[PDB]
């Protein structure tokens, strides 16, 4: 017996090859797209505290998001540079410049 | 007697069972001599490997009396693809030569 699992980024390209008939079935795999969810991953990975988390909840909690958890990693480490007063901002202002674009 | 080759396609859409069926008449054929020519036995070949293995076979059929051979999954014998398209033209012009062809009389 053999099992084979199989990983992509683009179905629309292998469907014109005609290779969707040979898999036997699909999973889909989605992004983060609430202000709920988000919150619950921060906190989960515990890199802003009580305050900075209530500010950013207060900023976000009234829209919606379009991100990958690879990219918000990076985005958390790039903000984590700053100085201690400055780090919300500058967090904040890279979730808006990424862009959604569903 | 008039007639030694002859030929037949199998046709259907996807999932159909074709491989199975033609496999069940070759079987109750009861020939002396009977052969499949996959294209799973020969990956990554290139296109002359392929080439040899085709007249290999179809010469040790013209050996013996009355035979019958099976190929299958032309499509992917001839590396088809839609975007293009591809295909590799030598073995296209083997087959369309060997179709043609007629083995030692009484045979
Ligand atoms: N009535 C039937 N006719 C043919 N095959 C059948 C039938 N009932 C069950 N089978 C079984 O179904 C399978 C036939 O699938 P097969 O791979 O031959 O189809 P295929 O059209 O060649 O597939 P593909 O297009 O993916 O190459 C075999 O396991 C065969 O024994």
């Amino acid at each position: 017996k053999l099992l084979i699992i199989g990983t992509t980024s683009r179905k629309d390209v292998l469907q014109e090859m005609e290779m969707l008939n040979a898999f036997s079935t699909t999973i889909h795999v989605p992004n983060i797209a609430t202000g709920e969810q988000l919150l619950e991953a921060l906190e989960l990975l515990g890199n802003f505290k009580d305050k900075e988390r209530t500010t950013i909840a207060q900023q976000v909690k009234g829209k919606k998001v379009w991100i990958g958890i690879k990219k918000l990693l990076m985005l958390i480490e790039m903000s984590l540079q700053m100085d201690p007063e400055y780090r919300v901002r500058k967090f904040l202002a890279l979730l808006r410049e990424e862009g959604a674009s569903p | 007697d008039r007639t030694p080759l002859v030929s037949v396609l199998l046709e259907g859409p996807p999932h159909s069972g074709k491989t199975a069926l033609a496999a069940k008449i070759a079987e109750e054929s009861n020939f002396p001599f009977i052969k499949i020519c996959s294209p799973d036995k020969m990956i990554g070949f290139s296109e002359t490997a392929k080439c040899q293995a085709m007249k290999k076979i179809f010469d040790d059929a013209y050996k013996s009396q009355l035979s019958c051979v099976v190929v299958d999954d032309i499509e992917r014998l001839l590396d088809y693809v839609p975007i293009g398209p591809r295909f590799s033209n030598l073995v296209l012009q083997a087959l369309l030569v060997l179709l043609k062809k007629a083995p030692p009389q009484g045979r």
